[PDB]
Formats: C-alpha cells, structure tokens, sequence
C-alpha cells in the first residue's frame, strides 16, 4: 500500500480524484498509525 | 382475609423440609415489623437514577430495556414503589455487535478495539470459574481428611 | 381480562430480577394483591427483609 | 449528594417547573451524562487557558486576557478542585459574545492511542 | 525510523525564513497579510509540542505514538513550504500571487485538509488588493 | 474544628475567582446553578458531554412560555 502512495504523492499529474483516491489511501495509513500505537502500548506482554 | 395473606407471605419465604409452629411465631416477627414504620419525586425518576446507575458500569442497551419495560408498567401502581425498595436483597456472544463480516447493509466505523479488551476479560471470566471448581473441590475434602476421627459421622458421636 | 393483568404481572416478574430481589412468582403475587388492598410498600419492605432472616435461623 | 439527584437539580434549576412535570427532558439528559460520564481523554488545562486568550481576542479584549492570567494562576495556588481541566473547558464552552470553525485547530489526546 | 521523521523540521525552517524575510515592504502587502497569516500556524505548531512536553514529563511517550500524533500536521507543513517556495521562484507579489492563490485555491480539494488551509490563506491574504 | 472551617475559607475564595471567570465570558446562568455545575465536575465529568445538556434544557424553558 505504501510504495504506491509513495509514488503518487510525487507524481504531480496524477489529477484531483486521483489525488483523492491517494487520500484515501492517506486516511487509512494514519488508522494503522493509531492501531501500531494500540499495540506498543500493550507491550509495555507476547 | 388480609391477615391470612400475610402468612401466605410467610409460607412463600419458608422452604419445604414445628415447621408449621415456627411459621405462626415468625407470622409475629412480621406483624412486629409492619407496625414499625406505621409508629415511625414521582415514581418515574426513581426509575432514571437507577437506568443512570446501570449506564456508568457500562451496557447501555440493558437500562434501554428497562425503560421500555418500566413504560409499558406505566401504560399495580402501587407494587413499582415497593419494587424500587429492593434492590440487592436476593442472593449476592451474539456475533451482530462487535463484528462487521455479517449484516445486511453493516455501518462503517473502523476498528474500536477497546472492546477487544473486553473480549479477553470474555475469557478470563470463563477461565475464573473452572479455576474456582478446583478450588472448591480440594478444600471440601481437606476439610475431612483433616481432623480427629468421628467428626465426619454423626454415628460415632453417640 | 384475566389475559391482560396476567402479561402485566409477567412484565412485573422480570424488572424485579434483573434488580436482583429475592422475591419469587408467588410472593410477588402475593405482594401485589398485598398492594391492592391499600398496605403501604415502605412497610413490606421492612416484614420481608426481616422474614427471610428469621427463616436461616430455623435451617 | 449523589450524582443522579445532583443532575435532577440541575434540570430543576434551568426549568422553573417542577421535576414531576418535566421527565421527558431529564430522561434525555440521564442517557447523555450516563455512558459518557467520566473523563476518557487527557486533560490539559494550559490548551484550554490558551483558547479562552483565544477566545477573548476573537472579541479583541487585551485586557481580561491578561486579567485571566492571574485567575488562572489563583485556581492552582489555592488547589482545592479535582478537576481543573473541566470547570474551565466547561465555562470556556458557555460563552456569549456581546457585540470560528475547528478543523484547522488541533485539540487534545484521546487515549485511544494509549490503553485504558 | 527518526529518518523518516526529520523531513517535518525542514519543512518547519523554510517556513520561519519566509516568514521573516518577506514580511518586509520590499514584497508587498497581500505577501504581508499572507505571512501574517502564515504565522498564525507557526503558534499552533508551538500548540502541540507544549501539550507533548507535558506528556513526556509524565513519564509517558513513544517514538510510535509521537509518529501518529504528528501526522495531520504534517501534511500541512508540507503544503506551506512548497507554497513559499512557488512565490519565492517567481518572486510573486501584489496581483501574481493573487494568480496564483486562484489558482492554488481550485487545486487543492482532496482529502479538504488542506482545502481549508489554502482557502483560510488565500481568504487572509486578499484584504489589500 | 477550626482547620475544618479553614480549608471551607480556602474553597470560599476559589468560588469567587470562577465566578469572575464566568461573569467575564458571560454565562446565561448564575451562582446557583453554577454551584450545581462544579459539584458535578467536582466528581469528574465530561463538559463536552454536560455544555450539551446545558443547551436542550434551555431549550426546553421558552418551549413552555
């Protein structure tokens, strides 16, 4: 998922609706940030 | 009459096993208690503070079927305000709401995951039962096998 | 009639056991024909909540 | 008291009627205090000092914005109230203006990036 | 894993160059009322981190919470040092760089993030001309 | 005892201090009401969730008048 949101935020003729899609593809990465942080803060246990 | 009614009251209190001589004795322990409060806010917020008690531990739905249940009471008014009074006087999942891979048009709110939580405490509850029954089932029998002899037989006693 | 005032009394049962009372079928009936007759509850209160005490004493 | 007498008195001090009439409203009111009632999030209360100086130069007053400094230093030198973060979120919400928008405003921490 | 968080504290720095240096009477008075409005952003940047030091002081961070949190600002610090640099290239002032809020305002609409940033700039800047 | 009226005086004057704070942003309510608010958020409360309240039950006095 990373790699193609690594190329379409410096890809500068990639539209508005495919820079929405990308920020789409932004929301659901920032989500995972908050789950990763969940998760850390549980391990302060396998 | 109404006096034969509070002894049918004190029937129902009183399991099977005197025993139809100590009823008309506690028959009195109960006249001697009705007089006491007889020597020394309508009915519907009594029934929000207790919904109000239920919703800050938790599980909303469960004062939601109160409510209904108090309002279909409320469409006996006598019997509520006694119902009121006891509380605690007795003895001391489903896959629809905590998962979205069923429904038939299911919502979208991503993950919670503090319900998750809860969902392990679902197992440390079941795990906390089959730990008290061999708690229970060890000191039953050490509470035997441990003593002089003749403490298990009444039989030996005479 | 009988139907109607039988699935009110039934309503009655369960928010009486989810407050978790030792009241049972039969003493709720009895407990609300106790009502009818114009016996204030504050009191019933009082005469179960010392019954069911004076019951442990004789088991 | 308790608080769900506490809330009764609040619906009987902004309603003048009594609470036998209105039940309906304080029925509302015990399902939205209920299940929401203690904090969950991370209280700050210097983002909150910062927004009623933001709020007090949304009316351009200089002036009790400087005079809210020394209260809000008087409120930690006396240090009887639990909760400081609410009672200045609270009167910071109910303000009126005499005579913007929060989505470019960054609030506080939710612990639902921290386990309870 | 602090590689991929240092680009934000450049975006930060060219941000505070521009606001000093073209805030002066040699650029004009809409790149005045834009950097005075820039500015604005720079205090709610100071926001967060006052609110992350109070944090740390109580004994509680991590490298991985602190990545979350700083994500939406991120993203806006981003859009304010690529702005500054397009009206530094061209060295846009008075009416050019109310060209090119035009038409910056119409090209960023996705995700509306940064669709408020850019109308809340090109709105604050506007007042002179 | 005396310490008992003490720290009574040292709650009386923080009483006076948010109420300057609540005349200066101007609140529709006063001392009374207010003394039921800092009861409540003495016990812990969300405001986000009691400002909300506060806004349907006034609008649920000038429904009546």
């Amino acid at each position: 998922i990373r790699r193609y949101t690594d190329q379409r935020s410096l890809d500068r003729s990639f539209g508005l609706v495919g820079q929405s899609f990308c920020a789409a593809l932004h929301q659901e990465l920032r989500e995972y940030y908050r789950l990763l942080s969940v998760l850390h803060s549980q391990l302060q246990l396998t | 009459s109404i006096t034969q009614l509070f002894d049918d009251l004190c029937e129902a209190l009183l399991p099977a096993a005197n025993r139809k001589r100590a009823k008309r004795s506690l028959k009195k322990v109960a006249y001697n208690a009705l007089f006491t409060n007889l020597f020394q806010l309508p009915a519907r917020n009594k029934i929000l503070m207790l919904s109000f008690d239920l919703r800050v531990g938790g599980l909303g739905p469960k004062a939601d079927r109160l409510e209904e249940l108090v309002e279909e009471l409320e469409a006996v008014g006598s019997v509520l305000d006694l119902l009121v009074q006891l509380a605690g006087s007795g003895p001391p999942r489903d896959y629809f709401l905590n998962n979205k891979h069923v429904g038939r048009n299911v919502p979208y709110s991503g993950y919670d995951c503090d319900d998750l939580s809860v969902f392990e405490m679902d197992v440390q509850s079941l795990i906390s039962r089959e730990e008290c029954l061999c708690h229970s089932m060890i000191q039953e029998t050490l509470q035997v096998m441990e003593a002089a002899p003749g403490t298990g037989l009444p039989t030996v006693g005479l | 009639n009988l139907n109607a005032v039988r699935e009110t009394m039934d309503v009655l049962l369960e928010i009486s056991r989810i407050l978790n009372t030792g009241l049972d079928m039969e003493t709720l009936s009895i407990c609300v024909r106790l009502c009818e007759q114009g016996i204030n509850p504050e009191a019933l209160s009082s005469v179960i909540k010392e019954l069911r005490k004076a019951t442990e004493a004789l088991k | 008291k308790s608080p769900n007498v506490l809330l009764q008195n609040l619906c009987c001090r902004i309603l003048g009627r009594s609470e036998a009439d209105v039940a309906q409203q304080f029925q509302y009111a015990v399902r939205v205090i209920g299940s929401n009632f203690a904090p969950t999030v991370e209280r700050d209360e210097f983002l909150v000092a910062e927004k009623i100086k933001k709020e007090l130069i949304r009316q351009r007053r200089e002036a009790d914005a400087a005079l809210f400094s020394e209260l809000h230093r008087k409120l930690h030198s006396q240090g009887v109230l639990k909760n400081k973060w609410s009672i200045l979120y609270l009167l910071l919400s109910l303000s009126e203006d005499p005579r913007s928008y929060a989505t470019l405003f960054a609030q506080a921490l939710p612990r639902d990036a921290h386990s309870t | 894993l602090v590689h991929r968080i240092l680009p934000v504290a450049a975006s930060y720095s060219a941000v505070t160059r521009f606001i000093e240096e073209k805030s002066s009477f040699e650029y004009g008075q809409v790149n005045h009322a834009l950097a005075a409005a820039m500015r604005t952003l720079v205090k709610e940047h100071l926001i967060l981190v006052s609110q992350l030091e109070q944090l740390h002081r109580q004994g509680l961070l991590s490298l991985q919470k602190l990545w979350f949190y700083i994500q939406p600002a991120m993203r806006t610090m981003d859009i304010l040092a690529s702005l500054a640099t397009s009206v530094d290239k061209g060295e846009c002032l008075g009416g050019s760089t109310l060209s090119l809020l035009h038409d910056r305002s119409f090209s960023y609409t996705g995700d509306s993030q940064a669709q408020e940033l850019c109308l809340y700039l090109t709105k604050a800047a506007s007042a002179p001309y």
